[PDB]
């Protein structure tokens, strides 16, 4: 958590666009209608009791400590995954994890199912959760 | 009866089971048989049958009050002394030396009593090391040894 | 000893040498072939013990059970065969076949005197050999039939009781051979000192007259005998011959006119008409041919080996030295010839309606001469006999040309009484009986595909003398109960052989009532056949076949159950000679004539007695039982006809009834111990009593143990079972250690799953947060 807070700073300063010092509640609509899917009213409003008070950095850098508590390393992550590999090729067959999902420990319900492999960097049957965890959370591009 | 710190073996694997089929606090009944062996015990099909049990994962789910009742039968049930292994293999020896042709082996670990599976004796060999001379037999007596003691010398 | 000219007699040399052996390895094992063949087993996988035919070193495979134990090279051809540390199924062939193949010929084998046909007179007979047995006690002396009379002579004078020597084997088995073996050997040894015989001659030579009337050749051998026999010699004070007497039982009558095929009437016949008495042929009108009349000339008409003519001849002495004179000897011919013309009275369907006619005159004529009495008289009340209700009556085709073939039959039977009685006359010498040796033979139970009352006889007979040797068998084991000293006197068997045995002859058996159901024409095989299953029917134990024919009722026997058939019965019962001929020729000139016919309704009513009374005889006579054994139907010898033997072998000793079984304690060790696996007898000793097995199916012995009904097969199962349900406790234990090593990571892992199923699980919800896809959003 250092270097992102640099990044962080990045990323409050594009949504703060009259540099107010805050995100107005008007400062979301602006980056987001100036680049994406303008969210809907109350979903703004809601948006921002999410946190204590008005938002400056520091109730910025805060909202997002807490959605990102429990993160176990990438390596307990990757190394969670080849505790099925017992032949050590960094891969899963498909058919299998997804059974290993769908039917084990918590019935993955079949939406959560969907919405993961959907881009599942699944290949030739096989599944790379290495390149997978590395994307899940961590090293890779922003 | 079982203790406290018995059922503790109990609840301690139950929770394991019903873990892989989905919590849903119930355990497959096949399974069943597979579990009651982690507790230091090697029940007997027919008998595992005797209480519950079945075979293709999908026919009872068993809940915990009712688990526990059923591993209350399948603990006063024979278990084969050292002896009743030696005397049963060796109604299978002529010569005397006390030595077992290795097909015999894999034979009887199917074609008697109760075949159970080509990988599983491949297995159990594969696993608890027993090496044929270089005639072909192996000595019964030092293999059932390696059995009995179990996975965890 | 040595080896003088003992040959045959005698177990000869060092072929025991030279060249091997494993009580594994080596083994019997069944062949379709050669009975069973020597094995070296090599590979046992379970149920199925794989094996090779030492022999054409072929590889084929055997179930452990169907196997057979091999002995060693030392019992090799061993003489009382009990001595073998194996004397099972099979090893009694190796033993016994080596010794055919050796002229050997002789093995008592424990308690018996096996012997089988050799098919080649053996010179191990001669008067050395003999002499090499006076006195000679069993077991030094090499086994040979003889000695099987010298201890049958010792065990009767110093054990001052009878003895008795039968004879067992099949037909052609060599009995009615070694019969007359046993009956020379008492002759050439406790001797007594132109006309007569030297009464050893005299009983000796008394062999080929009843033969040359009683053996016929038949399609198993060529001297079959169709008549029991029973010879008894009596001794003096000192120890010497003094008497003889003859019995013979039930003859072959249907025999005298009749051969389905390759078979002979009784020898006489073809030899009479051999033309060895030239000076004789005008004296039974006789010219031969014997192939030339009817009554004999059906079946073959020479069998291969025997000389008719020097059999004759002989046949001719006998009767000499044997006590007969010119008259006797030749009237005897005389009545013989007779037979053979009195079935050449052809006859005419007469009436072109359906009457009475004489065919020719010229040959019947003569029969009238031999016999005696007038062809008037005769073919006259032959056709229109005469025997009124206290008037005339009138025969038919049938009714004449069926007559004859009661007459001339009916004679032959008479014929040979009187035989056996002139006989059993001129070797009674009234002199001081003290103690009587005793040999039968008589072919025993036989199974023809069609049975009839003449086999009713025979095996009725011949189950008689089963509980008999049955009887004086169980003695020998209330003999090995003491030895072991256990004493069951928990044991009513024996009386399920009475149930036929009963039956068959009570005052109210079926003897008695075919005996009885004659006191009255009214012979209608009807009211015979309903008479039967009104009085024996559902009440005991006795009511498809291939190749089987016709039959009225069974009988459960002894070696099976044999289907009766009680068509014509009756007459069959009796002489349906027309009583107009009896009275006739009962007043003829020629003497044998008349006092065949001079003046107990008969034959239930000779042989209810004659077997009481041979049987009332034995029961009082120490027993020496010898088995004779076919080695191929090909009746030539060096053979062995594995399934043969081996069947023959199953009726005899080769035990055994509903008797207890006993189990050595050593052995009892290995198949046994597993029932209760937590030295010797002491071993057991405990199984059983914690088994708590039922105290009253055993008695521990000395030898061994004993068990009662087949119970050690009861226990079997209970091995079987149990031994197996062992194997499942391991099996179900290999389980139970497979998953304990796996139980590691089926713990292991879940500790794995549930981080990713979580990880994930905590991810998407994330890639859902508005702000999260808000900051992605804003990636610069
Ligand atoms: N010991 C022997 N030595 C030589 N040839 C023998 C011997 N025993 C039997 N045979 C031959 O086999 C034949 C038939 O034997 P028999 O003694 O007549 O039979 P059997 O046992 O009396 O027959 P059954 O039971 O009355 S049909 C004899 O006539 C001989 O040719
Ligand atoms: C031999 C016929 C034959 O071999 N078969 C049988 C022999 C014995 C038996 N037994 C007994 O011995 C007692 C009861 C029984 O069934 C049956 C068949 C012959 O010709 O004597
Ligand atoms: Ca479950
Ligand atoms: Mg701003
Ligand atoms: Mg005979």
């Amino acid at each position: 958590p250092q270097k992102q807070i640099q990044e962080m700073k990045e990323a409050f300063s594009m949504i703060d666009v009259d540099r107010d010092g805050f995100v107005s509640k008007e400062d979301i609509k602006a980056i987001s209608e100036q680049l994406g899917r303008a969210p809907d009213d109350k979903e703004l409003t809601a948006m921002l009791k999410e946190a204590p008070g008005p938002l400056n950095f520091t109730m910025f850098l805060s909202i997002f400590s807490d959605k990102l508590s429990g993160t176990d390393s990438e390596e307990t992550i990757r190394n969670a995954f080849a505790m099925f590999d017992e032949q050590e090729t960094k891969k899963l067959n498909i058919e299998y994890i997804k059974d290993l999902l769908e039917n084990m420990g918590d019935n993955f319900n079949k939406d959560e199912m969907r919405m993961t492999f959907k881009e599942a960097p699944v290949e030739g049957g096989k599944f790379d959760y290495v390149k997978f965890t590395a994307m899940i959370k961590g090293s890779g591009e922003e | 009866k079982l203790s406290q710190d018995e059922i503790d073996d109990l609840k301690d694997v139950f929770e394991l089971f019903d873990f892989w089929d989905g919590r849903d606090g119930a355990v497959d009944a096949f399974k069943l048989g597979d579990v009651c062996r982690c507790l230091g015990i090697n029940p007997r099909n027919e008998d595992v049958f005797a209480v519950g049990g079945t075979h293709k994962m999908g026919e009872k789910s068993l809940p915990f009050e009712e688990f526990l009742p059923a591993y209350e039968g399948l603990m006063d049930c024979e278990q084969g002394t050292f002896a009743d292994y030696m005397e049963a293999f060796k109604t299978f020896d002529r010569e005397g030396q006390g030595f077992i042709s290795g097909a015999e082996l894999r034979h009887v670990l199917t074609a008697l009593g109760e075949r159970l599976s080509d990988e599983d004796v491949d297995e159990i060999i594969k696993l608890t090391d027993l090496q044929e001379d270089l005639e072909g037999n192996v000595k019964y007596e030092d293999f059932v040894k390696k059995v009995m003691a179990g996975p965890y010398p | 000893f040595s080896d003088p000219d003992f040959q045959y007699l005698a177990v000869d040399r060092k072929k025991l040498m030279k060249e091997a052996f494993d009580g594994k390895k080596n083994c019997w094992v069944p062949d379709e072939k050669e009975g069973f063949a020597s094995a070296e087993i090599q590979s046992s996988k379970g149920d199925e013990i794989t094996v090779k035919i030492v022999a054409d070193s072929s590889t084929r495979t055997v179930k452990k059970d169907d196997i057979q134990s091999m002995n060693p090279p030392k019992f090799e051809k061993l003489e009382d065969m009990a001595n073998m540390t194996y004397l099972n199924e099979a090893s009694v062939l190796y033993n016994l076949r080596s010794r055919y193949t050796s002229g050997l010929i002789y093995t008592y084998s424990g308690l018996f005197c096996i012997a089988v046909n050799p098919y080649r007179r053996l010179p191990i007979y001669t008067d050395s050999v003999i002499a090499k047995y006076r006195g000679k006690r069993k077991t030094e002396i090499p086994p040979h039939l003889f000695s099987v009379a010298d201890n049958a002579y010792q065990n009767m004078v110093t054990d001052r009781e009878n003895q008795s020597c039968l004879i067992t084997g099949e037909s052609g088995a060599g009995k009615t051979e070694n019969t007359k073996k046993v009956i020379m050997y008492l002759a050439k040894v406790a001797c007594a000192v132109k006309k007569e015989g030297s009464l050893e001659d005299q009983i000796i030579q008394a062999n080929p007259v009843l033969e040359a009337y009683g053996n016929a050749k038949t399609t198993r051998n060529n001297n079959s005998s169709r008549f029991g026999k029973f010879i008894r010699i009596h001794f003096g004070p000192t120890g010497k011959i003094a008497g003889a007497d003859i019995e013979t039982y039930l003859l072959e009558k249907s025999r005298v006119t009749y051969q389905q095929s390759a078979e002979r009437n009784y020898h006489i016949f073809y030899q009479i008409c051999s033309n060895a008495i030239p000076e004789l042929n005008d004296v039974m009108l006789v010219t031969p041919d014997s192939g030339l009349y009817s009554f004999i000339n059906q079946g073959c008409l020479t069998v291969d080996n025997i000389d008719d003519v020097e059999e004759f001849k002989l046949c001719d002495e006998a009767f000499d030295i044997l006590g007969f004179t010119k008259e006797e000897k030749q009237s005897m011919f005389k009545c013989t010839a007779s037979i053979l013309h009195m079935g050449e009275m052809k006859f005419k369907q007469r009436p072109r309606e359906e009457q009475a006619e004489s065919d020719g005159t010229a040959e019947a004529e003569k029969v009238a001469f031999l016999c005696g009495i007038n062809a008037g008289d005769l073919l006259k009340a032959l056709l229109k006999p005469k025997v009124k209700v206290g008037v005339t009556k009138g025969q038919n085709m049938n009714q004449v040309v069926n007559s004859v073939g009661a007459l001339a039959k009916s004679l032959y039977d008479r014929m040979f009484n009187w035989l056996v009685r002139r006989v059993n006359k001129t070797l009674d010498t009234k002199a001081k009986r003290n103690y009587y040796i005793g040999v039968l033979d008589i072919a025993g139970f036989e199974i023809f595909d069609f049975n009839s009352f003449e086999q009713l006889c025979i095996n009725y007979t011949n189950e008689r003398l089963q509980q008999f040797f049955n009887h004086h068998m169980f003695i020998l084991e209330q003999e090995e109960y003491k030895k072991e000293g256990i004493a069951w006197e928990f044991i009513d068997f024996g009386m399920d052989l009475q149930m036929c045995i009963d039956l068959i002859e009570k005052p109210m058996g079926i003897l008695s009532i075919l005996e009885e159901e004659c006191m009255f024409p009214k012979a209608d095989d009807k009211s015979f056949q309903d008479k039967l299953y009104q009085n024996h029917m559902g009440k005991n134990r006795m009511f498809t076949r291939p190749n089987q024919g016709p039959a009225h009722f069974e009988l459960h026997h002894y070696a099976g159950n044999v289907p009766y058939s009680i068509t014509g019965w009756l007459e069959k019962n009796k002489d349906p000679i027309n009583e107009n001929v009896v009275a006739l020729l009962g007043a003829s000139k020629e003497p044998l004539v008349a006092e065949l016919f001079k003046a107990f309704q008969t034959i239930s009513a000779v042989h209810r007695e004659s077997l009481n009374k041979l049987m009332k005889n034995l029961y009082s006579t120490h027993p020496h039982f010898v088995r004779c054994i076919i080695p191929n139907e090909l009746k030539q010898p060096g053979l062995v006809d594995a399934e043969l033997v081996l069947h023959q072998l199953q009726c005899n000793g080769v035990l055994r009834k509903g008797f207890p079984s006993r189990l050595i304690y050593s052995e009892f060790k290995q198949r046994y111990s597993i029932l209760a696996p937590n030295d010797g007898k002491t071993v057991s000793e405990k199984i059983l009593a914690g088994l708590q097995m039922d105290p009253a199916e055993y008695r521990l012995g000395t030898t061994k143990v004993f068990f009662k009904a087949g119970v050690l097969g009861n226990l079997e199962e209970m091995r079987d079972e149990r031994l197996s349900k062992i194997i499942s406790m391991f099996q179900a234990h290999i389980r139970g250690y497979l998953i304990r090593k796996a139980y590691k990571k089926l713990q292991d892992q879940r500790i794995g799953l549930s981080v990713i199923q979580r990880n994930i699980r905590k991810w998407l919800v994330l890639r859902n947060w508005q702000w999260w896809k808000l900051y992605s959003k804003v990636k610069p």
